[PDB]
DNA sequence: TTTTCAACATATATTAGTAATACTTTTTCTGAAATGACTCCATGGCCAAGT
DNA sequence: ACTTGGCCATGGAGTCATTTTATCTTGTGACAGAAAAAGTATTACTAATATATGTTGAAAA
């Protein structure tokens, strides 16, 4: 059920949702019980209902309960920052430097500019200017300011 | 032989294929220009003429 | 029904005040034949320890 | 004393590369993105106008 297995599969989640690392065969390790479509469907609506959280690395992909604050945050967002909003606070600590992100995600630098701006009046990210060279403005969440010196 | 079919055709049909022709070829190629921006547009060539 | 008026509004360049905001330009500032060489190999020879 | 191994130097050898290949004709033919500076456009005023544009519409034909 949406609203049972999104709510239990929460569960694992906010309890312990296996740290970071949990993978897909992580979720059968706990939960093994739904059907392969039957889990993998409500997966996906949650996704798309923000409900529950993916991360793409090491093998199989992660995934973690969502806050819900950067669920309807993101909602709202545009289908730009949808992607590339997610795709930038995935950077972590050292956040990202701007012209990349155009051989990530194969736009315009003039298309992901005005996006960039919304989320400087978001206030969900900052321009940080680190001890590599000032023609860089790489971008981090405005919701921590770590670096290397 | 070559009453009708000229003298000098080499030249004449090769031109008069291509004009009739080989035009709504090339456009038939590419017929759609289109940006990375504003999903919502498109150039859209039908016809060309002489 | 059309054509008339006509009227009715509305920019329209002038002139300063503003002040404030915004918005673009500018001006920097750096992410075929035939010899030449060239290496690649193979032997000579020399120096040595076991004999 | 006398044979071997290893070793280093040298000689070939099959490797790759540079410049010629005729006269006399005689027409012809700089990256971008960003920063900052600088500067202007507005947005209120009256406000005299005279076009324009329209629309509409009302009134006349």
């Amino acid at each position: 059920q949406l609203s049972d297995n999104a709510k239990t599969l929460h569960s694992q989640m906010m309890s312990k949702g296996i740290g970071a690392l949990f993978t897909q065969q992580e979720l059968q390790k706990q939960m093994g019980i739904g059907s392969l479509t039957d889990l993998m469907s409500i997966v996906q609506e949650l996704l798309d209902k923000n409900l529950i959280k993916l991360v793409k690395q090491n093998d199989e992909l992660k995934f973690q309960g969502v806050l819900e604050s950067e669920a309807q945050k993101k909602a709202t967002m545009s289908a730009e920052e949808a992607l590339v909003y997610s795709y930038i606070e995935a950077s972590g600590r050292e956040g990202i430097w701007s012209k990349t992100i155009k051989a990530r995600t194969n736009l315009h630098q003039h298309v992901v500019l005005k996006c960039l701006k919304s989320l400087e009046s978001q206030r969900y990210v900052k321009s940080v200017k680190s001890v590599k060279f000032p023609t860089r403005k790489i971008y981090m969440l405005y919701s921590l300011q770590p670096s290397v010196d | 032989f070559l009453k009708v079919k000229g003298l000098v055709k080499q030249h004449l049909d090769s031109f008069n294929y291509f004009v009739d022709t080989d035009l709504k070829k090339i456009i038939k190629a590419n017929q759609l220009i289109l940006s990375d921006v504003d999903p919502e547009f498109y150039l859209k060539y039908v016809d060309i003429r002489v």
